[PDB]
């Protein structure tokens, strides 16, 4: 059984940001070093819906 | 006096048998409550309607 309830779809542009998100961006070095972005990713995977 | 005698039986009983019961089938649902398309789309086998 495949069940559907609602359809779901983000606006495109001008999105407003989680505020953990948006600090753990601002912190993130200028000088690519892998090991932070992995830890973004880590912490809040690779992609959004 | 002299006798003799020489006597065979040879019986071959093969049967065999098959049976192939195949059932499908595939309601789908367009509009209407969740509960009520989950409960009208699951296939009851005595009443497909």
């Amino acid at each position: 059984s495949d069940l559907e309830v609602a359809h779901y779809k983000l606006k495109p542009r001008s999105l407003m940001l989680h505020y953990e998100f948006l600090q753990r961006v601002k912190r993130l070095p200028l000088e690519y070093s892998y090991g932070e972005y992995r830890d973004l990713f880590r912490d809040f995977g690779t992609h959004y819906i | 006096s002299s006798h003799g005698c020489k006597e065979l039986e040879n019986a071959l009983k093969a049967a065999s048998g098959t049976q192939n019961n195949v059932l499908r089938g595939e309601p789908f649902i367009r509009g209407g409550g969740a509960g009520f398309i989950s409960g009208l789309s699951y296939l009851e086998l005595d009443n497909p309607a």
